[PDB]
């Protein structure tokens, strides 16, 4: 069994570095050319680097300036190293033998990298539907506003409330600090009887906040 | 240096329909059979289908097929399936002798195609703890539609605001193949209060439709 484990990854200061490790398993590190790619949140693949079977390192013209492919065979290690960190850098780091002359071909799981400022928990606020102006159908939600970094999940009725939830991805406000929404619709009868609360997790910053969502 | 360019960005099609994804390259990538063909669903890693412009993985459905020449690629899925809706990357090799590079290309999102639905379409005021911190958001909700492409312009006394408003999508629901859209309105508790009528118009097609609230009355 082959098995590529990436190590490292974490928040990180800007300016700061990553150093991220790539552990091998079954095989030789050095027998093998690597590379280093990376994807940004809801953006697509883009390669950083690789190192071929001779120990020479191509990097990209934005990677250049701070990246550094290194190789341990006593490890069997490949590694990264990334100074000078930017907002931009926040990604989930892959390392692979990426295949495309070859037929062995083996990723890693990918290790996520945050660039944090701050660490701000979320503050929770509710989006009340009674008055319901859509028949038998009401819409309620969560307005998850000013934290960072990501990710927060959120769930309806400590997840027993799953049918028609709808959480958005989140978005970066110009404040630098993320914010989403997450709804659900219920049938508009229930307003006054049944209980609805959303359960925001936000773990970068340890805290977890439950809101009762009422009418009016 | 390189890079990659797939066709289209992103697609509709059926489930037995034949769809077809061309990729073309930069250069001339470095050993002639130097593209792979990836499939990547959301939250989970790239898998690669096809290497070697042609060759597919074991494993992997006879349906796909790579046709690449040159620097036109070319991947075929003969009876698309419910697991073949995902983004599709390419990815080339090309070097020198003394260089070694990869790029990949933009993506290709192959989605379900689904009959037009009108959103469910609901506004929510600012909640009060809100306002007491000085910012107000008004939510406008865009629930279980298709297809993907919305206007939704906010109109403060039906005045049409411009950039301070940020919407987010859904990816296609399991189900239904509908998407959820919301628009958020941002402004101060102040510039908030100057105003009454706090309206969120949805326009698709031949059809615009208009939610709206004063603010106090409820």
């Amino acid at each position: 069994e082959v098995q590529l484990v990436e190590s490292g990854g974490g928040l990180v200061q800007p300016g700061g570095s990553l150093r991220l490790s790539c552990t091998a398993s079954g095989f030789s590190i050095d027998s093998y050319g690597f590379s280093w790619v990376r994807q940004a949140p809801g953006k697509g693949l883009e390669h950083i680097g690789y190192l071929t079977a001779g120990g020479r390192a191509f990097y990209a013209s934005w990677a250049k300036s701070r990246s550094t492919i290194t190789r341990n065979t006593n490890e069997n290690t490949v590694t990264l190293k990334m100074n000078s960190l930017r907002a931009e850098d926040t990604a989930v780091y892959y390392c692979a033998k990426l295949g495309t002359g070859s037929r062995f071909a083996i990723w890693g799981q990918g290790t996520l990298v945050t660039v944090f400022n701050q660490i701000k928990g979320p503050s929770v606020f509710p989006l009340a539907p009674s008055k319901s102006t859509s028949g038998g159908t009401a819409a309620l939600g969560c307005l998850v506003k000013d934290y960072f970094p990501e990710p927060v999940t959120v769930s309806w009725n400590s997840g027993a409330l799953t049918s028609g939830v709808h959480t958005f991805p989140a978005v970066l406000q110009s404040s630098g600090l993320y914010s989403l929404s997450s709804v659900v619709t219920v049938p508009s009868s229930s307003l006054g009887t049944q209980t609805y609360i959303c359960n925001v997790n936000h773990k970068p910053s340890n805290t977890k906040v439950d809101k009762k969502v009422e009418p009016k | 240096d390189i890079q990659m360019t797939q066709s289209p960005s992103s697609l509709s099609a059926s489930v037995g329909d034949r769809v077809t994804i061309t990729c073309r390259a930069s250069q001339s990538v470095w050993r002639n059979k130097n593209v792979a063909w990836y499939q990547q669903k959301p939250g989970k890693a790239p898998k690669r289908l096809i290497y070697a412009i042609a060759s597919l993985y074991s494993g992997v459905p006879s349906r796909f097929s790579g046709s690449g020449s040159g620097t036109d690629f070319t991947l075929t899925i003969s009876s698309l399936q419910p697991e073949d809706f995902a983004t599709y990357y390419c990815v080339g090799h090309y070097g020198s002798e003394n260089d070694a590079y990869y790029a990949f290309g933009q993506g290709t999102k192959v989605e379900i195609k689904r009959t037009v639905a009108a959103p469910s379409v609901f506004i929510f005021p600012p909640s009060d703890e809100q306002l007491k911190s000085g910012t107000a958001s008004v939510v406008c909700l865009l629930n279980n539609f298709y297809p993907r492409e919305a206007k939704v312009s906010w109109y403060v006394d039906n005045a049409l605001q411009s950039g301070n408003s940020q919407e987010s999508v859904t990816e296609q629901d399991s189900k239904d193949s509908t998407y959820s859209l919301s628009s958020t309105l941002t402004l101060s508790k102040a510039d908030y209060e100057k105003h009454k009528v706090y309206a969120c118009e949805v326009t698709q097609g031949t059809t615009s439709v208009t939610k709206s609230f004063n603010r106090g009355e409820c």
